[PDB]
């Protein structure tokens, strides 16, 4: 089969076509990054407006790219949440009505299930069961995954998620929003150990996370130290290493608790080159395996929605004529 | 020709069908329900009309202004249908729609349309029907504070009819304007009143491909303050 997948949950418009035989037939993406960069965050109304300008043309360009016509599409999938109500509504109305007009089933997709499954799009997808690390802008969870929709929350952040933590310390360092990818690059020219940040919630057992203490620890360090590019880079690396090591330690503990030998890494922060190497090294020493998506599928993208749409269609999750979005949509609520 | 019209720019949901002059129309109030009602209603009106989506020659949609969220529901649902069924699209102003409704209901030909835009402001338009049934005044559409509407009405003369939630929120909008103001008995736009406008636009070749359909928000200063620098 073939599933058209539509992603507009936040600040990026994504359209893909997934073929369960041939693979990925189309991938289209428009990022609104420079729309919101002057505001220091995503302005909801400006996001909602640009999705209206991009959704349809990107859909046209995906069918055009793929050389496919409407009859070649067996289902239409769209992100129903979580995300900005305003953004999610663009993708879901176009999607629901496009499926109505094509007379094919419509498939509402959970955005985080999307990230979680994106690694299934590479060579050698992980088999169930696995531990999953979901590290994004607003979410940082450890999950025990035994199958589709069998997602048990092992751990989560009680305050800032890792991504926002990267974005907030990146801003203190004077970088564009979102600065997480830019702090990481800045940190590449940092001296290891020059500064030493805490690894939060690693002195007691447990699998929950806390990162808000790192912003303060970074801010305080930038304030008592030089402004030369090198010292800035030294703080950036101190911050990265701290986050990466915190996530690593937590992943270890979750693999220990569950007994699983497979670690799935997901969300925007999973693009982080330092965290990829580190997780990959740890699973070697454990005689197990790490899985993550190509960097482009870590951040928001339509391809993961065309895939998870495919998966949920096979699992019976079609929608009636109603359209509904869920800006807050707990992963725990997805049925099996 | 056949025309399908849908609208969700305000608290109402409506769909209407025109079949070479014979009209099928449905209207109801949908506060907080638009996405749960809109596609079921398109389906109702197709089936009860014995017409399929592929029979339709043009899709008309309420283009704005109104609720940003409602305006996008309308355009998004319409784009999907048109994309999906390969239909050309016709964007109809919600202010002009309510003016047509006034014309329909009591023969009004001079309409002051005001929508509650919230934030102390109203979406404003002065529409006037010519002998041939065409509405003039599309250039007058704006989002305005009550005091600037007052200044606008001072440049106007005569008798006008009033339509839209605007006057419902500001009943003394035209106080000391110098005009004779009559209630136009139209609170909200109805897809049925899109049809005749849609028809004339269709005749003169004013239909666009799905990718050209655009909302009209009027209020464009929607963002918080830029960062220092
Ligand atoms: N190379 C990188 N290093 C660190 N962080 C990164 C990197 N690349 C992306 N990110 C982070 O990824 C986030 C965006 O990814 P994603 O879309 O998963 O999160 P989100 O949409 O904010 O989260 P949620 O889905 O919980 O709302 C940003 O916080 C960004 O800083
Ligand atoms: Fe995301």
């Amino acid at each position: 089969m073939r599933v058209l997948g539509i992603e507009t949950s936040c600040d990026a418009t994504g359209i893909a076509i997934y073929d369960d035989e041939k693979g990925l037939l189309a991938n289209q993406l428009y990022s609104q990054v420079k729309l919101h960069a002057d505001y220091g965050g995503v302005v909801p109304e400006l996001a909602s407006r640009d999705h209206v300008r991009k959704t349809v043309p990107l859909i046209q360009a995906a069918l055009k790219e793929s050389g496919l016509t409407a009859k070649d599409i067996d289902a239409v999938a769209y992100t129903a949440g979580p995300g900005l109500v305003g953004a999610l509504l663009v993708g879901a109305t176009v999607g629901r009505s496009l499926a109505f007009a094509w007379d094919v089933p419509a498939i509402p997709v959970h955005h985080m299930e999307g990230h979680l499954l994106a690694p299934m799009l590479e060579d050698n997808p992980p088999e169930f069961p696995f531990v999953a690390l979901l590290v994004s802008g607003g979410h940082t969870q450890l999950i025990s995954v035994t199958g589709i929709g069998q997602y048990e929350l092992l751990g989560e952040s009680i305050d800032d998620a890792a991504g926002e933590a990267f974005d907030k310390t990146a801003k203190l360092l004077g970088l564009d929003y979102p600065g997480g990818p830019l702090l990481s690059k800045m940190a590449a020219q940092g001296t290891a150990g020059r500064f030493v940040f805490p690894r939060p919630m690693t002195d007691r057992p447990g699998l929950d996370f806390s990162f808000s203490g790192l912003k303060t620890f970074a801010a305080n360090t930038i304030r008592d130290n030089g402004t030369d590019d090198q010292t800035r880079a030294d703080i950036a690396r101190a911050f990265e290493d701290a986050v990466v090591d915190t996530l690593m330690i937590k992943c270890k503990r979750a693999l220990d608790q569950t007994g699983f030998k497979r670690l799935v890494m997901a969300g925007g922060v999973s693009a982080n080159r330092t965290l990829r190497a580190k997780l990959a090294e740890m699973m070697k020493k454990r005689r197990g395996e790490v899985f993550y998506a190509r960097p482009e599928f870590c951040t928001d993208n339509g391809a993961m929605i065309a895939y998870a749409g495919m998966v949920r269609f096979k699992a019976g999750a079609t929608a009636d004529l109603g359209v509904s979005v869920r800006p807050r949509w707990p992963l725990a609520e997805l049925p099996a | 020709m056949r025309i399908l019209a849908i609208d969700t720019a305000t608290e109402a949901c409506s769909v209407a069908l025109w079949n070479d002059g014979t009209v099928n129309a449905h209207f109801e109030l949908c506060p907080r329900e638009h996405t749960q009602r809109i596609l079921p209603m398109v389906q109702d009106i197709l089936t009860t009309s014995g017409t399929s989506l592929t029979d339709i020659n043009a899709l008309a949609y309420g283009r704005g202004p109104g609720s940003f969220t409602g305006v996008r529901i309308g355009i998004g649902i319409a784009q999907g249908l048109a994309l999906g069924a390969e239909l050309p699209m016709i964007g109809v102003s919600t202010l002009m729609t309510m003016a047509q409704g006034a014309w329909r209901k009591n023969g009004a030909t001079r309409v002051l349309a005001a929508i509650d835009a919230r934030m102390g402001e109203v979406y404003w338009a002065e529409y006037q029907r010519d002998e041939n049934g065409i509405w003039h005044g599309e250039e007058t559409e704006a989002v305005l504070k009550p005091e600037i509407v007052h200044e606008r009405m001072q440049q106007l003369s005569g008798e006008w009819v009033t339509v839209g939630t605007g006057w419902q929120a500001w009943p003394d909008l035209g106080k000391e304007s110098g005009l004779v103001l009559r209630d136009g008995e139209v609170l909200l736009p109805a897809a049925e009143d899109m049809l005749p406008i849609a028809c004339q636009m269709f005749a003169e070749g004013k239909t666009v491909a799905v990718e050209h359909a655009e909302p009209v928000y009027l209020r464009n200063n929607v963002a918080w303050k830029k960062l220092p620098g």
